[PDB]
């Protein structure tokens, strides 16, 4: 009975040792499901905003990648309209050696360094590619509209 | 007994909807492509052959509430239909009258609901019902 040791430990390490700029709460019903809040990274157009992310550890974790998705609307060339995140280590570059902590920091790093060149989304990426100044201003606008409460 | 949370289950359903299933006689997708809550879906059923529904495309609204898939979704036809279990003035599907809804299980999905409604269109008690003119829709 119970969760695998690794999941017990990783569930727990969060609460004893939160990542800088990230908070997590356990779901009230599902022991593999977490409600995360990521602070917009320093010096990004997301700074000052807070972004909800949901995380789920599937049956085959850690052989299988954790699943994550934004639940706050965000203007970013690597996050789609439904919050899905294009990040290599979430698919095909996942490895069991990686930990939840490192996944979350990698998502923070994505917010800190958008990649319009290899974009989810081509609408937003095209804007980020061709009018980056406007795209950054729009990212700030959406932070004001959606990530301040 | 590892439960997949609502939002991740609905993402699986979104992907399956995009890929399509079977012979394509039912289909489903999100009503609003920006709805991060994945709550409101459009369903489509092709009326089955050799029934009075034949050669008609039915549009439906399927709502997956906060407890889906532990709880069944709510379903209503937008396209007008005369069919047992469907309120003939509003299009609302009466869960008690549709076995997949009345006996919902958390293994079911939007696909299963639409396939059930299409199967029920073939029943002796539905296949002969005279239908409204094609194309009409309910209010709201």
């Amino acid at each position: 009975a119970g969760l695998p040791r690794r999941i017990i430990k990783e569930t727990q390490r969060l609460l004893a040792e939160p990542v800088p700029g990230i908070k997590a709460e356990p779901d009230e019903s599902n022991a593999r499901y977490f409600h995360v809040v990521i602070a917009g990274p320093q010096d990004s157009p997301f700074e000052g905003g807070t972004f909800k992310l949901e995380l789920f550890l599937p049956e085959e974790y850690p052989m299988a990648a954790p699943k994550v998705r934004f639940m706050t609307k965000i203007y970013h060339p690597n996050v789609n309209k439904l919050g899905s995140i294009c990040l290599d280590i979430l698919k095909d570059k996942w490895s069991p050696a990686l930990q939840i902590r490192t996944v979350l920091l990698s998502i923070q790093a994505l917010l800190s360094a958008p990649n319009p060149d290899d974009p989810l989304v081509p609408d937003v990426a095209e804007q980020w590619k061709t009018n980056e100044a406007q795209a950054i201003e729009t990212a700030r606008a959406w932070t004001r509209l959606y990530a301040m409460n | 007994g590892v439960k997949v949370p609502r939002n991740f289950r609905l993402l699986e359903e979104l992907e399956e909807g995009q890929k399509g299933v079977g012979d394509g006689t039912v289909s489903w997708g999100l009503e609003d492509d920006e709805d991060m809550t994945l709550t409101r879906w459009t369903g489509m059923i092709i009326g089955p052959p050799r029934t009075n529904y034949e050669n008609r495309i039915y549009s439906l609204k399927v709502e997956c509430g906060p407890k889906y898939p532990e709880a069944p979704p709510s379903v209503r036809f937008v396209t007008k239909i005369n069919m047992n279990g469907i309120n003939n003035s509003s299009g609302m599907v009466d869960a008690r009258s549709i076995p997949v809804l009345a006996k919902w299980q958390n293994s079911y999905s939007i696909k299963v609901v639409l396939q059930e409604l299409r199967r029920l269109m073939m029943s002796k008690e539905n296949m002969k019902l005279p239908q409204p003119p094609e194309g009409q829709t309910y209010n709201n």
